[PDB]
């Protein structure tokens, strides 16, 4: 009944030392059915990264959006969508649906192609911007993921070191929660390479 | 939330907390919720937190124009007018309750705002969860003729009954001075009295704790020449 | 909320308590229920704040255009302005006006419009949820024709009253008084009107 | 959560998964939804925890008044029956309650009764309930025979409720089995879902759809 | 309409070591988004070596805590001053429970000791009165976020032993009572900087062989 | 299960070095109409406490009969009655406690919060509260209702914690408490100028004041306050 | 209606959807064939609420028909799934939505794959090998997850469905009259005319 | 309903309204709400008039026993009675009665029990629907220690209002006056009051 | 539960009830036998409320058996079926009634004649030439009302209970497992195990 807790699925972002790292499940179920465990909920639109939780179709809409938008964005700028402009489409496309939302909890992670600083955000189904500095959560266990991240996460990790904090934070809260877990992925970004690496984790 | 606006001899100070929430869970530690409408008119917000920064950058934006068009510096009440006709015709649906204050070719000034589009008129106001915390410290030290060392002192003060009393509230003060003949001077983490204690363990992991499956290098480059 | 208009021989003068309420927290202790639409056409206002301001408002306006064109207006068109915006927006507010106003032609007027949006021109009238306890007050004490001195005594032992039995009217006593010498407001602190 | 009970050559085979849930949350993994009756008899625990405990631990002492007075084991008859009358007087208050009486005697053979709260009481050979059911059904039906050896009968039962425990999101966390002879029951052991899974999907080549 | 039951916030955490147990609860009592009390004792030593906590309305957890205190009084008169072991209390508990089974103590109740081997107990109830042995229990308000770190940081779930890739499970090694104190104590600052009920003060109850002991820790009282 | 009819609103109160301090107007209110002028919420219980009501007066008034009760059958049979055998503020307020949780119980609650002040045999200050649902917590300040909201935060500026108490003298706690009833009343629609303050100190003993005002109200400033935005004369 | 299961194997989808049509309380119908083409090489099922699956299915179905015809070119699966994706997802916001649930069975001549995507109301699109709507999947998944191998053969496939609707004659309280079973390959769509 | 009893020099009086309304009818215009419980000892009865025809008759069995076994029982002690009943039976009670009394010891005394069965002493009280219209007036005018004559005007002219603005009050204001020198019934007609 | 029939014909009366017992989205058995022997001549089946149904059941059969032996005597099926229809009658007005319906079928030895007695759970009785209980009757009357002959053999009597439920069959969406079909006549109780 309750939109946002129908598909269930968990994002998770972090900084780190001259990177960013997003995480997600890859479960999508209709409530207590597991239907898929290939779902991910991560895209990205050039170097800016968005993890989507919530109802399932509106992740799949939204992603088309912003995919659709940041090209034209592109074609008429000549250059590549930065994370903090991002952030703020965003915020505009999920306001302008104020009374209609979409059912989602969208999280955006990258970095600044120009100044190299490290950019993660965090939205409500309504546009409002969480701009925090260590780590955003999203999902059906993002109480758990609070959890975890605030006594997991420490500043300035090296990426191979925010890997294991992002990656335990993910699993631990996804194993507490009925609706999130059937695989999941990380994503190690900085200035330019990005790693993705899928998690062996338990399968009920 | 807890939000204040005190008037003093010059000018307009307005003062926050920086605590925002869903439910009991703590979303952000350090929220920053004095949003400008315009260089020396300031705003804050209590209630939902969109539609208090979606109804400040559009009245701002509005603001910014009529600026432009005029020649001349915005004012308040302008501000004030603009926001309330907006809010009244969304009948409460837009959850802004805000306290905006500021400085203009008239003077100084300090209105408070409600969803339904009502307002009004004081020397203090206080909005939010922590708006009765912080009215006590109001109603108990407030006087006539404030300087501008007491008002900044009173508004954070009651900020910090907020803080201290109100589930709702907590973290850090913020603070804007907007006086006469002066650039509003904004005041991020005026206070910080609420820094975690160091914890007790590292929890940093050893490289290769987490098991993998796959790994490869993401194409975030666009399609390449030759 | 107490709110009270009443005509005497000079003029009107219009009355308020200054407390508004949000539940039983008092959200302003200082309000401004005296409202200027016109030079010397006011109103008290009660009901949703919301309300009777977006209607004082746009009453204002209605009158600073009529001004422009045709001069100023009676206190008679300035309540049928407010009649016209309370009636046939009925199913969308809460909003219980007083007009009152001073003409030179015919002196002071009240108008009172309820709820429904009918209008009703009276000596005096009272409103607001703390009125309820002073019709029996009112009716013995008012005369027609009284001085400045004894409509202002009038209306402070009236809202006196009013406030002293209701729980959402307090603060100052508040008036504004409409005579062809021109406005003056008047305030009442409550060391002095709760000793009467 | 998922429980089966069947009957077969060999006995009874019980099996049930191990997680408990309040709404998305998952409150534990280490759920006992066997109640240890008595040393012969065994309950599965579905629905509500407290009146499962509660009232299969009370079954336990009216059977062991039962015996002490007759001087002779109780019927799985006569045993489900005093808990179904029971909680047949209940009805309406809102217990909730699903559950197998297990049990292997002399007179009866190996005996299977589902017991209801709202007093539905009925033999069988297989039963399966709780919110991975369906589940765990599918794999029985399929693969069930009487002639099972004990090896294989107690392996479908495992293999059973990983099956709902993958799929069903309120099922998971371990297996436990149970083994119900003539002479007692006889406890196979936790079996961690998570490792299980891989176990299983490796040695069996199922799950081709789960990447490991 | 008059609802009986309220809110009180709080959180407490049990943890069971090799020959201890410890019982922690935050000290802050609330309403809504008013605090009550910054130091309103939740976690009581009951008598033999039973320690005790139910979390959640604090009217039906003080009347349990005291009708359980009371039973072990009358089961010392009535059965000879016998020492009531952990297992028993337990039992007793759910029975206390589940005889307002259609109008419960809207609590989750923790209690903490010692087995009769002196190894460390921690037993965990429903507010019907279903009951299980556990190594580690969260409850109340933070239990969601604590739990999870919990898993992670006492049960190693999750994390495997450098090099092998996933093949082998870090080892299950004892925790020592300082070693879970810093942990119970690292639980309730992460919970207190993201819960708005979690707050004030931090009071655990340590149970050995010796006796129980208390330790307080002051927590951010925003 | 009923509603409140006539009712009274705040009791605060607060620990101070030798005593408690309480304090409660001399309102009835029935809904918003203020009924009742001369209602008096703070009730001595011997020489050594005083219990602070608010609520439900006609459930009140039955509380203040049953501790009325408690005191007669107190004295029966017992020499002691007037010294070692007194009624303590803990006995008090754990039997009005008991009722209190007894009554939720029987969903039949007397719809009250109580705050039980009072000065034990050994000097201890006590200070307990307890509602309609039998909730009870102790601190070194209580206030109900409103003053929960408005009182607290003033009187924890004074008396923030236990280690406080020692150092708060009770001119110091009195003139919180006096200004926190003038805050109550600028801001509680529900609350009266007139009020009840009681004192009970280790050494001076019971202080009952009876017939308090409100006074060194601020309203000059509202003369300048004019409209509601725009609006200048 | 009921129930709608798929599979894709090695070469070819499967779509096995059932023939009952209940009016409430009578069996108005046991032969009826809850399938559209869209194309030679797409076959779309479906179930839902009464009148809407239909009157969905011959929407897209007339859609992609217009496409075929405008640009002389059979859209991919992938393409004609997002486009009814695409619908259903406009549809869950309007005034008043598609209750209809669909599998769409393909085969890409271009990749030489067989494809089969499930789409619910919502517009909730996901590429499987096996999928089912409503309660179908309960009772089938257990043994598909069991049995399924990418590489099974037509054969196999059809034997591995013929266990599922087993189960499901079994454990399902209602009569959905058996199944309809059409094969979708290389050389197009076809009908199993005894199953 | 108006009802009020007021306490002077004498003894005191009781005052009450003949209206009881089902719904805008009046099912009697001629209501007698001022009920004996004991030769000196009356009440006002407002609410429920199946419930305080049953109180006032449980009362005044009471009060009978009462003084069979120990004299004349006091004003307070009938309002005890009273109290019982409405506050033990509140849930099923919807009563507001005002008790006055004359003892020669204690002499005029007047009790208010309002819906939740507390019980307040007062120097005067009112009650009723009509009693909301003249909280301001009484409040007013009331003096302690008045004479017969002047009690009487008092509380004719109060009423007197009550009636005007209250729909659910008029006919005729009955009086009962209570002294040593027994007990008077007066009645005023809507011809005299309605001219105050 | 859900069917069950009956029908009396010349020398006997035949009970058909179905095996299915369905917990919400489970066929949990496909072989209950919804029916009690009351005594040697007299049978009850019945269909209704979980768990109310077996108790009721269950319950009239210890008192026609207490009865049978304090007389050592067989109740008439007309005094048996008087006695359940009391305690129906008095169960509507309890605090929570018995949910019930129930068909009894007896052989009359006194008078030599067989005899159907349909009892609803409200305490509605009638004697019937055959009866029916729930959706049953809505699609077996109509059968019925045209083939039934007084005089039929217990051998015709089946032949039409087929037919019925090869109605049922057809046009019920539940599956209700096919029926347990008993036979009651002078010689006693006995059941047909092929149907
Ligand atoms: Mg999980
Ligand atoms: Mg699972
Ligand atoms: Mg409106
Ligand atoms: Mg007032
Ligand atoms: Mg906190």
């Amino acid at each position: 009944s309750d939109p946002s807790s129908i598909n269930g699925g968990i994002v998770v972002a972090m900084t780190g030392k001259d990177c960013v790292a997003i995480a997600c499940d890859l479960r999508l179920g209709s409530q207590s059915l597991g239907v898929s465990n290939k779902f991910e909920k991560i895209f990205h639109y050039g170097h800016v990264f968005l993890g989507i939780t919530g109802l399932a179709t509106d992740v799949t809409t939204l992603n088309e959006m912003f995919r659709y938008k940041t090209n034209l964005y592109k074609l008429k700028e000549e250059r590549a969508i930065e994370p903090e402009t991002f952030t703020q489409l965003v915020s505009s496309s999920l306001y302008e649906r104020r009374f209609g939302p979409y059912f989602v909890g969208p999280v955006v992670a990258g970095i600044n192609s120009k100044s190299g600083k490290p950019f993660i955000a965090g939205f409500d189904l309504i546009g409002c911007i969480d701009e925090a500095k260590d780590f955003i959560v999203s999902g059906t266990a993002s109480d758990q993921l609070f959890g975890m991240c605030e006594s997991l996460y420490e500043p300035n990790l090296e990426p191979e070191d925010l890997f294991e904090t992002i990656s335990q934070a993910l699993l631990n809260a996804a194993d507490r929660d009925a609706l999130s877990g059937w695989g999941a992925v990380v994503y190690i970004i900085k200035k330019d390479e990005v790693v993705k690496r899928y998690l062996k984790m338990r399968q009920d | 939330t807890t939000i204040v606006g005190v008037k003093f001899n010059n000018g307009v100070v307005i003062a926050a907390d920086t605590r925002s929430t869903q439910g009991p869970i703590v979303a952000d530690k350090n929220c920053a919720k004095l949003h400008r409408i315009s260089p020396k008119i300031w705003c804050a917000g209590a209630g939902t937190a969109a539609d208090t920064e979606a109804v400040t950058q559009l009245i701002g934006s509005n603001i910014e124009l009529h600026s432009l068009y005029t020649s001349r510096e915005p004012r308040v009440v302008s501000a004030l007018q603009m926001l309330k006709q907006h809010l009244f015709k969304y009948q409460g649906h837009i959850g802004a309750y805000l306290i905006v204050a500021g400085v203009d070719p008239t003077g100084s000034h300090l209105f408070s705002i409600h969803a339904h589009g009502s307002t009004d008129v004081g020397y203090y106001l206080s909005l939010g969860s922590g708006s009765l915390a912080a009215m006590a410290v109001l109603e108990s030290h407030w006087k006539q003729d404030l300087t501008k060392e007491e008002a900044i002192k009173l508004a954070s003060d009651a900020i910090q009954a907020g803080i201290w009393n109100d589930l709702g509230s907590g973290s850090n003060v913020d603070v804007c001075v907007m006086e006469i003949g002066k650039d509003a001077e904004y005041l991020r983490n005026y206070l910080t009295p609420n820094v975690r204690e160091e914890k007790q363990k590292s929890y940093k992991f050893p490289r290769g704790t987490t098991a993998v499956l796959k790994e490869s290098i993401v194409n975030i480059c666009d399609i390449q020449e030759e | 909320t107490s709110i009270m208009a009443v005509t005497f021989k000079d003029g009107v003068i219009l009355g308020a308590d200054s407390r508004t309420t949000t539940g039983a927290y008092i959200a302003n202790r200082v309000t401004d229920k005296l409202t200027r639409v016109h030079d010397k056409i006011w109103c008290c206002r009660s009901g949703s704040a919301a309300d009777t301001q977006a209607i004082a408002d746009i009453v204002q306006y209605h009158l600073e255009l009529y001004t422009s064109q045709y001069g100023t207006p009676s206190t008679e068109t300035a309540a049928s302005v407010f009649k016209e915006l309370c009636y046939e927006n009925k199913d969308n507010l809460t909003a219980g006006i007083i007009v009152a106003g001073y003409d030179d032609k015919n002196k002071g007027e009240v108008y009172t419009i309820p709820l429904g949006g009918s209008v009703h021109k009276l000596p005096y009238a009272i409103a607001g949820s703390g009125s309820t306890f002073i019709y029996g007050y009112c009716d013995k004490n008012f005369r027609e024709n009284m001085s400045k001195e004894e409509t202002v005594d009038f209306i402070k032992h009236s809202l006196s009253q009013a406030i002293k039995w209701d729980g959402s009217s307090g603060g100052v006593i508040r008036m504004v008084v409409l005579t062809a010498a021109g406005v003056e407001r008047l305030i009442f602190y409550p060391d002095e009107y709760e000793q009467l | 959560s998922t429980t089966l009970a069947f009957r077969f050559q060999g006995g009874i085979i019980v099996a049930v998964d191990s997680r408990a849930t309040a709404g998305n949350w998952v409150a534990s993994q280490t759920v006992k939804k066997v109640i240890e009756i008595n040393p012969f008899l065994l309950g599965t625990m579905a629905g509500g925890a407290a009146d499962c405990q509660f009232w299969e631990t009370w079954l336990g002492s009216q059977c062991r008044l039962h015996e002490l007075r007759e001087k002779e084991r109780i019927s799985v008859a006569a045993a489900s029956k005093i808990l179904s009358n029971l909680v047949y007087q209940y009805k309406g208050a809102g217990l909730s309650m699903g559950t197998m009486i297990c049990g292997y005697t002399r007179k009866e053979g190996p005996t299977i009764y589902y017991v209801d709260s709202d007093g539905t009481r009925l033999k069988g050979d297989i039963f399966c309930v709780g919110s991975g059911q369906t589940f765990a059904y599918g794999v029985l039906d399929s693969n069930y025979k009487w002639d099972l050896s004990v090896e294989d009968a107690l392996y479908l039962g495992k293999r059973s409720i990983l099956a709902a425990a993958h799929r069903d999101a309120y099922s998971g966390g371990s297996v436990n089995l149970y083994h119900v002879t003539e002479d007692g029951w006889i406890y196979h052991g936790n079996h961690d879902v998570g490792e299980l899974f891989w176990k299983v999907k490796e040695e069996e080549g199922s799950f081709n759809n789960v990447i490991g | 309409q008059f609802n009986p039951y309220g809110d009180n916030g709080g959180t407490i955490l049990g943890i069971a070591g090799e020959d201890f147990a410890v019982l922690a609860g935050d000290t802050r009592n609330i309403t809504d988004y008013s605090i009550n009390s910054r130091y309103e004792p939740k976690v009581f030593d009951c008598g033999d070596n039973i320690v005790m906590s139910a979390n959640g309305f604090a009217a039906d957890g003080d009347a349990l805590v005291k009708r359980f205190k009371n039973s072990v009084k009358w089961y010392h008169f009535d059965h000879n001053d016998k020492k009531l072991s952990i297992n028993s209390a337990a039992r007793n508990i759910q029975h206390l429970l589940y005889g307002k089974r259609f109008f419960p103590y809207y609590v989750h109740t923790i209690i903490a000791g010692l087995d009769e081997d002196g190894k460390g107990a921690v037993y965990s109830f429903d507010p019907v009165g279903s009951y299980e042995r556990e190594q580690c229990r969260a409850g109340g308000a933070a239990a969601s976020l604590i739990m999870p770190f919990l898993d992670n940081q006492v049960n190693f779930k999750n994390q495997y032993e450098p090099g092998t890739n996933g093949k082998v499970k870090k080892p299950l090694k004892y925790l020592s009572v300082e070693e879970v104190i810093k942990l119970v104590r690292d639980s309730f600052t992460s919970a207190t900087e993201r819960h708005i009920q979690v707050g004030d003060g931090l009071e655990i109850l340590i149970v050995t062989k010796d006796g129980v002991r208390k330790e307080f820790y002051e927590l951010k009282r925003d | 299960t009923q509603q409140p009819i006539v009712t009274g609103t705040s009791v605060i109160s607060m620990k101070y070095d030798n005593g408690v301090i309480i304090a409660a107007d001399n309102l009835g209110s029935y809904g918003s109409l203020l009924r009742f002028n001369g209602v008096e919420r703070l009730i001595p219980v011997g020489d050594n406490t005083v219990v602070g009501i608010s609520g439900d007066i006609s459930d009140m008034q039955h509380i203040e009969r049953l501790l009325k009760d408690l005191v007669t059958e107190n004295a029966y049979d017992n020499p002691l009655a007037d010294a070692e055998e007194a009624l303590e503020p803990s006995y008090i307020f754990e039997y009005l406690a008991t009722v209190m949780y007894q009554r939720r119980s029987k969903m039949n609650p007397l719809w009250n919060a109580i705050i039980v002040a009072g000065v034990q045999s050994n000097g201890d200050q006590f200070l307990r509260y307890v509602n309609l649902l039998g909730v009870t917590y102790s601190s070194p300040t209580l206030a109900t209702g409103f003053g929960a909201h408005m009182a607290n935060p003033l009187l924890r500026k004074v008396v923030d914690r236990e280690s406080d108490i020692p150092k708060t003298t009770v001119q110091v706690a009195e003139e919180a408490i006096v200004n926190a009833m003038r805050v109550l009343y600028y801001r509680d629609a529900r609350s009266s100028r007139n009020f009840s303050l009681a004192i009970i100190d280790k050494n001076t003993g019971l202080t009952f004041k009876k017939n308090l005002q409100v006074e060194n109200m601020k309203w000059d400033f509202a003369k300048d306050i004019k409209g509601y935005g725009t609006q200048k004369i | 209606m009921d129930i709608i299961l798929g599979i894709r194997v090695q070469d070819s989808v499967i779509l096995a959807s059932s023939k009952a049509v209940t009016r409430g309380i009578s069996v108005l119908k046991d032969s009826d064939d809850k399938t559209r083409q869209l194309s030679p090489h797409t076959l779309m099922s479906f179930a839902g609420e009464a009148g809407d699956t239909v009157q969905f299915a011959e929407y897209i179905q007339a859609n992609i028909q217009l496409y075929s015809i405008r640009e002389d070119y059979e859209l991919s699966p992938q393409a004609v799934s997002s486009f009814v994706r695409q619908e259903l997802a406009k549809s869950i916001r309007s005034r008043r939505p598609y209750q209809v649930n669909v599998l769409i069975g393909g085969y890409d001549k271009k990749k030489n794959k067989p494809e089969l995507y499930q789409i619910d109301y919502l517009g909730t699109k996901v590429e499987l090998p096996y999928g089912a709507h409503g309660y179908s999947g309960f009772y089938t998944f257990s043994l598909l997850d069991h049995h399924y191998r990418p590489d099974m053969t037509t054969e196999e496939g059809l034997d591995l469905l013929k266990l599922c609707v087993q189960e499901l004659e079994k454990r399902m309280p209602m009569d959905f009259k058996g199944v309809i079973v059409k094969i979708v390959d290389k050389d197009g769509i076809r009908q199993v005319d005894d199953f």
